[PDB]
Order: C-alpha cells, then structure tokens, then sequence
C-alpha cells in the first residue's frame, strides 16, 4: 500500500 | 503556514465580478491549496481544490488562481446564492491551516419589511411573563432600527432583537423584536407598538395591537 | 452514497469526557483518511489532526496534543473524537471529514465532511423550553397573507428543532438565532402563508428538545378579547 | 526483481553519458528509483531519486544541474544522463529501489543494479597485448601447475578475462588492474591439475571494448 | 545533510569472534530509518539490516543490529568467512540519504605460505622488445607479504608492479601478483630471475627462479 513512498491514509 | 485571507468581508452586487485572496507566510504548492464554502453553520463544502479545480456540482462561474505564497478565487458574475463565507486551506506539511474566512454578502435593491406584531399569549400570561413579538422580513439593508411604544410612549428596556443570516435566495434580512415585560405591567397599559425605520429615512412602518379591543 | 454521519449534540460538565461519532458509508474506510476539525461559535475552522484508517495512527496538530483521542472501530466503519477533561473552551462544533484523493496520490484537502457535533461544556441544568403560539389579534388580517409565529423560549443547552406542519410547511419560514434572555436561549419562528390557508387550514409548530427529551407541538389558533 | 544496467563508458569531458537501468519482475511505478555513485575506492554518494509513477525528481544538492534523471515507463526502464562530463564524474553509478514496509516506506533500497562504470577521460583508447605465462619448459611444480595470461598496456578499464570460455573458473585469480604511464595491466592465474596440462588445452580469452578487440591465447610450454 | 561517521575504518577478527562496528550520525535520526548494507569486492552493495535491527532476506541469524538517536551499531555474533566485506550504514532524516565511510572486516585465519610461481617473459612479447617477468604469490595470509626481485643474484628495485585479491570468501587468503618489467635488451644481457616471498615477521622467504640459458 505504498506507491513512491506515499502510504495508504 | 498561516493563511491570510482578505477582505474579511465583502459585498457584491449580482452579475458583478468579485477576486478575495489567500496569502502563505511561506510557499503552498498550487496542488495543495484548496477553498471551502460554507453557509451559516452547516457543514463546509470542497469548492475549489488544488488551486484552480472545481469540485462536483460548483458552477463555472467560479475560478481559482495563484502560485507560491499568493493566491485567489473569483466569481464572475455574483449570484445570490454565493451569499457564503469561503475558506482557503493549505498543506506544505502539516497542520493543515485555514484561512479566517472571506464573508461574501450580496447587495440588493432597498426593501422594506413586513411588519408584523404580536400580543404575549394567554399560555405565557398565565405565567406571569409578557412578550410582545414583532417580526421585521424581508428587508434590506440589514440596517434597520425598531422602537417600541407602549401607551403611545417610548420604551428602550427589555427589549431583544435577532437577525437572520442573508437569504440564499432574494438577499433580504429578516429580524424579530422581542419587549418582556411582567404580566401585571403587559396588563396596566393598552396599546403596543412597534416601529420600523431605515437608518437613511424619517418614515417608520408602523404595527400595533391594543389589549383591549380587535 | 457517501456519508459520514456524526452522534448527535452533547452536553457535558467540566472536567468530564466526550466522545463523539463519525460513521461512515459507502466507500471502504480504511483507504481515507479522517480528519477532525473544530468551530468555536460564531469562529473558522480549525485543523484538529487526522487519524490513519489503515493503520490507526493518529496525528494531533500543535493545539490538540493534551486532551485529545483519536480512535477507530474499522469493523463499523466509524472513527472517534474523545476529550477529556473538558474546559468550557472545547464548546464548539466538531466535523469530521475524510481525506480527498486523485486517483492515487491525496489532495491533502477534505471531500466529504460530517454533518457536526455540537459540544457543549457546562455545569448548568437542562431547561425544556416554553412553546408559546403567536398570532395575530383576533386573528385580525393583513391582506392576501398572513404572518404566525412560534415562541420559543427558555431553554438549555442548544439546540432545538423547530418545524412547521411537521416540516410540510417549509416556504415562507424565518427562523431566528437563539439569544440568550435570563441566561437561557430564546428564539422564535415566523411563517407566512395566504389569508386563505389559515385559520381555514391547520398550522403548528413542533418544537424538540432533545437535551431534555421534549417534543411539543403548539396549534397557532386566532384568539380576542 | 532485478535490476539491469547498460555497459561500462569511456567519454571525454565535455561529452554526455545516458545510463540506463531496466527493472523486471515488479511494477515499475509502484517504487521509487535512486541513483548512487561510487569513484573509484570510495564510498558511496545518493544522488537522488525518481518517482517513476510522476516522472518528478528530486536531486541531492551536489547533483544539480548536470544531472538529469528520466523514465521510459513503457519501457520499465530509468536514465540517468550526465551533461558536460569532468573528470570528477569517473565513478559506477548505481540504480537501487526504494524499500517499502506493507503500510509505509523505510528510506532504504532493497534491489539494486549491477552498476555502470564510467570513465571520463582525454586519454586515447589503447588495444591490450595478451601474453601467455607458462613455466619454463613447462617445468612442473608437483601436482598442480599454475598458468598465466598477462594483459598489458589498455586503456579504459574495464577488460573481461575468462579461461576456456569461462568453463575453467576454479582455481582463478584474476588480479586487479593497476594503472602506469597512462596505461592498464592486468594479470590471470589459473592452477590446474598436472596431468590435465599440457594435454588438456588452457586458454585464456580477453576482451576489450573499448577498442573492440578480443583475444585468446592458448597456454603452451616453451623452452630454454 | 546528516552526514554518518563509521567506526573502525578497517576491523580484523577470527571466525567465530563476536564483533561490533559502530556509526555515529551528526543529528539524531529515526531508529526506522537507518539501514546497513554489504558490500563485496566487485559487487552492488546489497541491504543487510533495514531499521534499525530487521535481518534482509538471505542474511544470516548471526547478524544483528541495535541503535538510537545518533549512535548505531551491527554485530556478528560469530564471524564467518563469508563475511569480509565492506559494511556501509545509511540514513534518512529528511533529505539527502547519507552513507557511511564504510567498515572494512577483515577475517583473521591461520597462516598461510603462498604458492609461489614465476613466469619468464613471452617470445611474443620480447620480439616486440619488451620484458615482462610475471610472479604469482597464491592463496597466502597474513596480507602483508614483500616481494623482492634478484636478477643475476642481485636486487632491482624499478620496474615492478604489484597488485593484490580481496580476501577470498570462502578461506580468506589473499593472493598476490608481481610483474618485473624490463626492455627485451636488458632482459638478455642477465641469466637468472629470482622471485622471493618473505613475510615482514619471518627470515625464511619462499623463492623461485628461472635461468634463460636452461630447463
């Protein structure tokens, strides 16, 4: 659940 | 990142253009600054977001500009109901901050109010209160004063006045006067009176009842 | 169909906990962010922090990192707020709302918002309030319509609920903000009809209280003497 | 998962070098891409990174503004191009993936590419001579026998030195390159069993790029 | 930048010591954030320990890391072979990724002679005039070994050059090669070329010769 090192809220 | 937001209040005719702006104390990416509507205590909306979008179901004639630490939304033709308090909010970081809000109220034609007045009811009366209501609707500018009369003479005490927030609508303000007196004082006088006037005239509209008589 | 449905107005003494509500519909519930946000009356809107959905994390924003709880039950899709010890500054309105998203990456802005929780901190009793009927003397006419009203007066804390006709009737109302009169709230409605409608036809106003459980209605009926 | 580079460079300053780095075996714009350099005997430096969902990158501050990170997306494949070359760029430049937890990042890099060299140089390209080192009169040395191949005299590195195609590899030392005059010199040693040589031929083959020359030389005893 | 500083440079231990190797950051970083990586003689460094004290797939229970604020650490509980290479930590605390200077393990083993061979210059080379005599010093420990050079019985120092493995992984020996190099004309006014292995701590060399005139 990560894409680029943006994580799922 | 504090966001100023400015005028605090604004006032616009329909069909005129309108711009209030968003300002950073430092840089807000166009992609994360967003703007909210939000009327009289209800939940606020999305409006605009990441700048310039507008969300689901807001008309075309709204917009939004800006980059770095300097940004806008503007109406193109003012309507009615864009009658709002709008906030900008940020992300560069957290927390997230908003705005203190642009309140945009609309000019209208001068109208005056339907005046209404009221006796205390006979369920108040027997509990020994008296209020005498007057409602002032429909009117604009929000301006207005009301002088009550008992007796034909003027009474400035026990007196309470509330305001609506602007019509989405028709732009008009409504207000309800409320004098309370004692049931024994309501009951040593007979006629009461209320009186409308604009703060620009000397002609008042006039409403009243007496204890007595129909 | 998105909502984000919020527990109903709370009344609490100082130094007591609150804990409100915000369930959740229509999307899955653990991909969103929740956020909190604070209105102080008649005030603007305050980030309060977000809770992580997937992960439980809450993150509180400088303002709100001593009282203030975070929490999830991801089986019910609801979130959170708790206070504890409560100051008369945490009376406010409390939204929730959930993170808004592209089609990957958050906006970092707030989409769908509750419809509120109202809190009010004090150490004061409940007061039902009195439902007064105003009409005109003797029903005395004012051309093709007719303004009635409602009385609503003395009652703690906010809010109350005020109907005409059950709601049927829902053109032509003003209803006025509470003011404070003998340390309770008064407020008052108007609704204006056609001099045909009434008294010919039925007009009451309803007015609930939930604080003190009360739900009256009052029949605005023309009255001499 | 892997992590495949394009080939060794040798350019001059001045010049451009476009490294290439194609990712397999993962979606390629899930996971950040990083670049890392290396010179020679040193550490290791983060350049920076892509988002190879975006294409956005994001540059350390010693790697602005002659640097340029690129995605070919369709291609699974990240660039990185280096623009007026200095001597100072003579390093192996790494691609290495970001490293996620389940639920957020870490801020490592769990796969990375074999590296790709890169030589920057006015320096002209020098063939290497291949000579083969046996014992005198293949005088043996009990029951192992070790053989030789010296490289001598290229420029750039890198060479590739196998023997018997690279079916002989135990036993092997092949010698790290030291640097004289402006020119390499390489050496091999492969020890085998006695009675196997020189019965069973030994060759060593030596390629060099760079000059596009490649080479095998059959070890044989000679005498006096 | 948060810039790492690596203790020891270089660590020597014998298999089955328990060592400790250290990195000391400028500012505090998060103890989810600091990594460690492998690295081998001609390889991509490979991540060995993510966060602080989680093992990468494949790497051996024998690894262990422990740390916070701005002082790391990895530990072998028992060193192996295997393990010499350079260790590298890294750091995010914001950007940029820094690394470390490195770590250098050094696997102490028993001594170890070399096998030493010498080789005379090839036919093909001396007819383009050159003379290169090659000495290989094979699989020897510990690392510092001296080679001297004795043409005609005497000593040359000029013309050699020395280049030395990375320890071997599997039974940390080094090895060793040394190249004289003369013209073809000073190569043939000599007989005898002399190769001598000595370690600095020994008075016993390990020699090899050839003669040009003779098997």
């Amino acid at each position: 659940v990560v894409n680029n090192k943006v994580a799922t809220h | 990142n504090v966001l100023t937001q400015s005028p605090a209040i604004m006032s616009a005719s329909p069909g005129e253009k309108v711009t209030m702006t968003c300002r950073a104390s430092s840089s807000v990416s166009s992609s994360y600054l967003h703007w909210y509507q939000q009327k009289s205590g209800a939940s606020p909306k999305l409006w605009i977001y990441s700048t310039s979008n507008l969300a689901s179901g807001v008309p075309a004639r709204f917009s939004g500009s800006g980059s770095g630490t300097s940004y806008s939304l503007t109406i193109s033709s003012v309507e009615a109901e864009d009658a709002a308090t709008y906030y900008c909010q940020q992300y560069s970081g957290y927390p997230y901050t908003f705005g203190g809000g642009t309140k945009l109220e609309i000019k209208r034609a001068d109208a005056a109010p339907t005046v209404s007045i009221f006796p205390p009811s006979s369920e108040q009366l027997t509990s020994g209160g008296a209020s005498v209501v007057c409602f002032l609707n429909n009117f604009y500018p929000k301006d207005i004063n009301v002088k009550w009369k008992i007796d034909g003479s003027e009474r400035q005490n026990g007196v309470l006045n509330s305001w609506t927030d602007q019509d989405s609508k028709d732009s008009t303000y409504s207000m309800s006067s409320t004098l309370t007196l004692t049931k024994d004082e309501y009951e040593r006088h007979n006629s009461y009176t209320c009186e409308a006037t604009h703060k620009t005239s000397t002609s008042p509209i006039v409403k009243s009842f007496n204890r007595n008589e129909c | 169909a998105v909502q984000l449905e919020q527990s109903g107005p709370e009344l609490k003494k100082p130094g007591e906990t609150v804990k409100i509500s915000c369930k959740a519909s229509g999307y899955t519930f653990t991909n969103y962010g929740m956020n909190w946000v604070k209105q102080a009356p008649g005030k603007g809107l305050k980030w309060m922090g977000w809770i992580n959905t997937y992960t439980g994390e809450p993150t509180y924003a400088d303002d709100f990192k001593e009282r203030f709880a975070f929490s999830l039950e991801t089986s019910a899709s609801a979130a959170y707020l708790q206070i504890n010890n409560l100051k008369n500054e945490d009376t406010a309105t409390y939204f929730c709302a959930r993170d808004y998203y592209g089609s990957t990456y958050p906006y970092y802005a707030m989409d769908y918002w509750g419809q509120g929780t109202t809190v009010t901190v004090s150490s004061a009793k409940t007061t039902a309030p009195s439902v007064y009927p105003l009409a005109p003397v003797c029903g005395d006419t004012t051309g093709s319509s007719v303004t009635l009203g409602c009385l609503v007066k003395g009652y703690f804390p906010e809010p109350v609920t005020l109907t005409w006709n059950s709601g049927s009737l829902s053109s032509g109302v003003h209803t006025f903000p509470a003011v404070l009169q003998s340390d309770l709230y008064t407020l008052s409605s108007s609704v204006t009809v056609t001099s045909s409608t009434w008294p010919s036809q039925s007009i009451t106003c309803n007015v609930a209280h939930p604080a003190s459980s009360t739900k009256v209605d009052k029949k605005i009926e023309p009255r001499g003497g």
